[PDB]
RNA sequence: GUAGAGCACUGAUAGGGCUAGGGGGCCCACCAGCCUACCAAACCCUGUCAAACUCCGAAGGGUCCCAGGUGGAGCCUGGG
RNA sequence: GGUCGCCUCCUAAAAGGUAACGGAGGCGCCCAAAGGUCCCCUCAGGCGGGACGGAAAUCCGCCGGAGAGCGCAAGGGUAGAAGGGGGCCUGACUGCGAGGCCUGCAAGCCGAGCAGGGGCGAAAGCCGGGCCUAGUGAACCGGUGGUCCCGUGUGGAAGG
RNA sequence: UCCCCCGUGCCCAUAGCGGCGUGGAACCACCCGUUCCCAUUCCGAACACGGAAGUGAAACGCGCCAGCGCCGAUGGUACUGGGCGGGCGACCGCCUGGGAGAGUAGGUCGGUGCGGGGGA
RNA sequence: CGCGGGGUGGAGCAGCCUGGUAGCUCGUCGGGCUCAUAACCCGAAGGUCGUCGGUUCAAAUCCGGCCCCCGCAACCA
RNA sequence: CGCGGGGUGGAGCAGCCUGGUAGCUCGUCGGGCUCAUAACCCGAAGGUCGUCGGUUCAAAUCCGGCCCCCGCAACCA
């Protein structure tokens, strides 16, 4: 379960999700990666869920990289209560992802192995995804 | 990084520069003493007197008094009378003082 | 300015040895003592008696200079220490008054101490200076036993122009600084 | 029916707006006394013919024209060139 | 102010007028306040002293 | 001083390196040699995040001067 | 239930201004030195060395632009001082106030300069409290000290 | 009117840190001395005064080198004033004008004003 | 703002009217008695009598000011 | 969900207001009395103050969040 160790501020405004990803758009560690096609707040539950799925898939072996981190506090007012009287409470953390952002990477596992594992992972994520291979373009970046 | 030397310099010089008067600056080497008068608006020395240039000698303080007096002569001639005294990094005392005291009775208004 | 013993040994014996040992070109390159600072880090007189002046009269006695106070920079609770409390003495010996203290130290003080077996070699600054600690202070000759209330140490620091410990090691060893190892 | 155990708000205040900023610009004609800059600290420094008040307010000392200057590390200055 | 930081007048000793009003800490500086101050009445300066507000 | 962007500040941050200390075993302890597919401050490299972070920073916006602009423009006083 | 005035920051969309029972914090004091001035000084922190002495007391060395300090919350400012020490002092003035900031009013804010009589400084100069922005309360009614202006036929007195 | 030095401004790191070298005729500095003026919460360190035996070791001036720091295009892109279009919708896209930040190439061991002293 | 009366040893305290004694109880210390406990009994340490100035041979005792705690009554635009 | 109170040696309670200093009764452990147990007498140990942060030279004590316990509230339809 990801979440900041410490926090300058406890509640955080929502914001929009303009544009493509700010950066973190090229593979930087492994051979294959999962890329976001549409933007979302990726929950800490989902990150972890994908993580476990890959781990489980190639039981003992390879290394998983995680290029996204939930630092945004997600708020929710209680059930059946009305508007006003303060902001809701923190109820979890999300990571803001945008198209182009590589979210996971794997390495040291066979090509076929990587493909299935990253594929299953995407199924856990609330967005459309694509797998990619490390390119001359990536190493150039 | 800064020596207390430099800090004093800025500190006393800036204060005087704000009053907008002409500036009587002073250098006090181990062997000589020099005194020039500056228009900081234009950035220009109007008149200057010194020990080296005076080809002067005979005990530092008594010498210093004269270069002041001599400074007033060339100053008053040009029209300068109103002036402010840049005492530099040096305590107003002894040699610097004597330069002021001379330049005073020499005719300078300060 | 004043003819004294140790200054003669430096200028007539220590100097040349140093030159032939490191081959100094220019004269001022030759390492020399700059100053000696004594510091009784008391604070035993913190809230306590202003009878640090007893340690101060004892101090001025040894050095021939009046000692200055040092007071608390920051307050520390664990030490029962209020920012501004008088907690030490410091006196800076330069020129001839330095030379006299060092002469009586190398000759009379340092031997008269309990089980002297040499100064610590490793205690060099790293950039040419040297530091040591005394615990007695009757060890200085001009302090008879009757003048003392309780014991009191002090922090001696000796400062040289030496670029490094080697040069510093030599300047001190040659003056009469006995080293342990 | 509806209005259940809601809550409260431990904060929810602010101070009055203080209308700070530059009040006369480069090239603007000004009377002696005119306020040139309202500020906190010397975000600007007083220059030629410009004085500074106890709360760092910059005002003109002469009738003239306002002029700005960035002297890099020495800060920024507001001047007033007098007019002939 | 407070019970301890109190208000007070400065009275001219020459002609007994109170020409200034200020404050003080009673605990810190418990003595009456002595101060030279301009007197508009006497038109010179004067030692003024504290006087109960 | 925003959008964007950035990590120089205040914090956050994944991996690796390096490395105080902390933990497990060894020597067995008195002090020291510990070696460590563990925990980890500072620091370095890769890679990022922030309304109350900014080494940076547009487009725009504001005001001033000059020029065009004669409009159910504009400005001053007063009645509704 | 919470809140009600004032201050700081964000929200606030790069002038000003801007709402919500939006997100965070403060104030209702304080200082005769924590004020004026003249003169001098420069931090925090790191590493090394040093009796008692430690993570941290005081001393030495080298590094260091400001990450310290500036009574207090935060911001801005700031060592070319607003910070640290000292000397002398009371401008924490009186009578005014060109000109502006702000602004519905009423308030609030900055202010050169003139006269009086002073302070510190050789001098230029600075000084009408405090680095700045909170530390507050209209009018009515009454108290106290002045002044000697009105005071019911006149002089006092009551009262203004 | 070219060169060196001294005082002093302006531009505010392309000027800085660090390294190596050079300079004492002159200037300047360390230097010599504590009688006098002045001074140290202790110390002639600093400030100050009277000097000129020594030295350019330090400091400073002038060079040289690109490890650091600093500066940094063009090209392209983000974003955007204005004008539009596609999609149920999430969001995308077009014209027109403006246009970063990062990074790449690359630059840098300062440049200049006024006076003073000394040179060829 | 105006009145009234206190401060006396570690706690409470009459001494103050009527100027010659810092006294009482409780508290702590030592000793006696005690199944012990208390109570009883002998001794003992412990104070500028709030301050400062003043009348007096001398005053906690009497005056002036001042500090402080309690108390009395009234006012609060 | 709201408002008020509380968590401190094994048990039960003080100390927080006003920052510096940890108390009481019980229990416990060691030694007495007694043939022995208790009652009784002497002497001792025992907490790092719910948990995270923050203020401060310094925090049981002041400030924010969270956890557990306790009391009150939860109405008009
Ligand atoms: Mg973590
Ligand atoms: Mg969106
Ligand atoms: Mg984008
Ligand atoms: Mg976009
Ligand atoms: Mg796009
Ligand atoms: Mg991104
Ligand atoms: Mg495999
Ligand atoms: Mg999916
Ligand atoms: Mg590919
Ligand atoms: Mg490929
Ligand atoms: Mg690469
Ligand atoms: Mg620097
Ligand atoms: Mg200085
Ligand atoms: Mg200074
Ligand atoms: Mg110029
Ligand atoms: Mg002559
Ligand atoms: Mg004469
Ligand atoms: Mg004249
Ligand atoms: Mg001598
Ligand atoms: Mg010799
Ligand atoms: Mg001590
Ligand atoms: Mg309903
Ligand atoms: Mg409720
Ligand atoms: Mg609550
Ligand atoms: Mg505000
Ligand atoms: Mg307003
Ligand atoms: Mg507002
Ligand atoms: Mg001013
Ligand atoms: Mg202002
Ligand atoms: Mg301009
Ligand atoms: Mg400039
Ligand atoms: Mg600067
Ligand atoms: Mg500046
Ligand atoms: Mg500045
Ligand atoms: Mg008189
Ligand atoms: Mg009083
Ligand atoms: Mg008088
Ligand atoms: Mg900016
Ligand atoms: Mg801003
Ligand atoms: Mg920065
Ligand atoms: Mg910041
Ligand atoms: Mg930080
Ligand atoms: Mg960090
Ligand atoms: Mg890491
Ligand atoms: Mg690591
Ligand atoms: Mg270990
Ligand atoms: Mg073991
Ligand atoms: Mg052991
Ligand atoms: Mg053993
Ligand atoms: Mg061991
Ligand atoms: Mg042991
Ligand atoms: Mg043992
Ligand atoms: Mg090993
Ligand atoms: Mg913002
Ligand atoms: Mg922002
Ligand atoms: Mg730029
Ligand atoms: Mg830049
Ligand atoms: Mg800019
Ligand atoms: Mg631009
Ligand atoms: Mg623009
Ligand atoms: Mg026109
Ligand atoms: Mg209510
Ligand atoms: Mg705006
Ligand atoms: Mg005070
Ligand atoms: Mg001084
Ligand atoms: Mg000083
Ligand atoms: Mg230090
Ligand atoms: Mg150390
Ligand atoms: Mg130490
Ligand atoms: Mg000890
Ligand atoms: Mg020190
Ligand atoms: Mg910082
Ligand atoms: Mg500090
Ligand atoms: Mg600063
Ligand atoms: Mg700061
Ligand atoms: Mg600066
Ligand atoms: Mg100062
Ligand atoms: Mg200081
Ligand atoms: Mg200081
Ligand atoms: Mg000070
Ligand atoms: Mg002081
Ligand atoms: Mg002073
Ligand atoms: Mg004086
Ligand atoms: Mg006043
Ligand atoms: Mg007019
Ligand atoms: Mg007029
Ligand atoms: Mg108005
Ligand atoms: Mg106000
Ligand atoms: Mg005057
Ligand atoms: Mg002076
Ligand atoms: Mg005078
Ligand atoms: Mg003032
Ligand atoms: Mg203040
Ligand atoms: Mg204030
Ligand atoms: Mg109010
Ligand atoms: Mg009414
Ligand atoms: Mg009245
Ligand atoms: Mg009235
Ligand atoms: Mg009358
Ligand atoms: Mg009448
Ligand atoms: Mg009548
Ligand atoms: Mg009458
Ligand atoms: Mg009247
Ligand atoms: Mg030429
Ligand atoms: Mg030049
Ligand atoms: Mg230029
Ligand atoms: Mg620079
Ligand atoms: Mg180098
Ligand atoms: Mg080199
Ligand atoms: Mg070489
Ligand atoms: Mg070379
Ligand atoms: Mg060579
Ligand atoms: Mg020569
Ligand atoms: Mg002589
Ligand atoms: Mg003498
Ligand atoms: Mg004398
Ligand atoms: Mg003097
Ligand atoms: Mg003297
Ligand atoms: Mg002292
Ligand atoms: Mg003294
Ligand atoms: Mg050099
Ligand atoms: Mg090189
Ligand atoms: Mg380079
Ligand atoms: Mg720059
Ligand atoms: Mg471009
Ligand atoms: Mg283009
Ligand atoms: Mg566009
Ligand atoms: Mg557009
Ligand atoms: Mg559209
Ligand atoms: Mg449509
Ligand atoms: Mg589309
Ligand atoms: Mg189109
Ligand atoms: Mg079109
Ligand atoms: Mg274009
Ligand atoms: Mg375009
Ligand atoms: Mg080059
Ligand atoms: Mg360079
Ligand atoms: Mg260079
Ligand atoms: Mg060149
Ligand atoms: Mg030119
Ligand atoms: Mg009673
Ligand atoms: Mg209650
Ligand atoms: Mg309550
Ligand atoms: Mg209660
Ligand atoms: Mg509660
Ligand atoms: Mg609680
Ligand atoms: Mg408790
Ligand atoms: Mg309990
Ligand atoms: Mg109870
Ligand atoms: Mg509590
Ligand atoms: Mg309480
Ligand atoms: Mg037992
Ligand atoms: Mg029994
Ligand atoms: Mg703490
Ligand atoms: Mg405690
Ligand atoms: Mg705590
Ligand atoms: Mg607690
Ligand atoms: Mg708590
Ligand atoms: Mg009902
Ligand atoms: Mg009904
Ligand atoms: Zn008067």
């Amino acid at each position: 379960m990801l979440m900041p160790r410490r926090m300058k501020y406890r509640k955080q405004q929502r914001g929009r999700l303009k544009g493509a990803t700010k950066g973190g758009d090229y593979v930087a560690f492994g051979d294959f990666g999962l890329v976001a096609l549409e933007p979302a707040w990726i929950t800490a539950q989902q990150i972890e869920a994908a993580r476990v799925a890959m781990v489980r898939h190639f039981r003992r072996g390879g290394k998983i990289f995680i290029r996204i981190f939930p630092d945004k506090p997600y708020t929710k007012k209680p059930l059946e209560v009305r508007m006003g009287k303060g902001k809701g409470n923190v109820e979890g953390y999300v990571a803001v992802v945008k198209p182009g952002r590589v979210m996971f990477e794997v390495a040291g596992v066979t090509e076929e192995q990587a493909m299935e594992a990253l594929r299953i992972a995407g199924h856990k994520l609330p967005i459309k995804t694509k797998i990619v291979r490390r390119d001359a373009y990536d190493e150039a970046q | 990084r800064l020596t207390a030397y430099e800090r004093r310099k800025f500190r006393v010089r800036n204060r005087i520069k704000r009053t907008g008067r002409l500036r009587l600056s002073v250098f006090r080497s181990l062997k000589h003493i020099y005194a020039q008068i500056i228009d900081d608006e234009k950035g220009v020395t109007l008149v200057s007197a010194s020990s080296l240039a005076l080809k002067l000698k005979g005990n530092k303080t008594e010498v210093a008094r004269q270069v002041g007096r001599a400074l007033a002569e060339k100053a008053l001639a040009l029209g300068i009378k109103q002036v402010a005294f840049d005492r530099g990094p040096y305590k107003y005392h002894g040699r610097v003082k004597a330069l002021a005291e001379g330049a005073r009775e020499g005719g300078l208004e300060f | 300015p004043l003819d004294l013993a140790l200054k003669r040994k430096y200028y007539e014996e220590v100097r040349p040895e140093l030159i032939r040992r490191f081959g100094y070109q220019n004269v001022w390159e030759v390492p020399r003592l700059e100053k000696v600072v004594i510091n009784q880090g008391l604070g035993e007189a913190k809230e306590d008696a202003r009878i640090l002046e007893k340690a101060a009269q004892e101090l001025a006695l040894i050095t021939g200079q009046k000692p200055a106070v040092t007071r608390a920079k920051k307050s520390i609770s664990n030490f029962k220490l209020r920012k501004g409390m008088p907690i030490g003495l410091r006196v800076t010996l330069r020129r001839d008054r330095m030379w006299i203290f060092l002469e009586k130290l190398l000759n009379v003080a340092l031997p008269r101490i309990r089980d002297f077996r040499g100064l610590n070699p490793n205690s060099f600054d790293g950039r040419g200076n040297y530091n040591l600690g005394l615990r007695e202070q009757l060890i200085f000759p001009e302090i008879t036993y009757d003048m003392v209330d309780a014991l009191r140490g002090m922090d001696i620091a000796v400062v040289t122009t030496a670029e490094t410990d080697e040069e510093a090691r030599a300047l001190l060893e040659l003056l009469g600084f006995p080293f342990r190892k | 029916a509806h209005k259940k155990g809601l809550g409260s708000t431990r904060n929810g205040r602010d101070s009055q707006a203080k209308r700070l900023g530059v009040k006369r610009y480069e090239g603007q004609v000004v009377r002696a006394g005119n306020i040139l800059v309202r500020q906190r600290g010397t975000r600007f420094k007083p220059g030629k013919n410009v004085g500074m008040g106890r709360d760092f307010t910059l005002f003109a000392l002469v009738d003239g024209v306002v002029e700005f200057q960035d002297r890099g590390r020495l800060g920024r200055y507001v001047h007033v060139r007098p007019l002939a | 102010a407070s019970e301890v930081r109190i208000k007070l007048l400065l009275e001219c000793t020459e002609c007994k007028r109170r020409n200034y009003a200020t404050e003080k800490n009673k605990r810190n500086t418990p003595n009456k306040l002595e101060l030279r101050k301009y007197c508009p009445w006497c038109r010179k300066h004067t030692v003024h002293r504290e006087v109960k507000i």
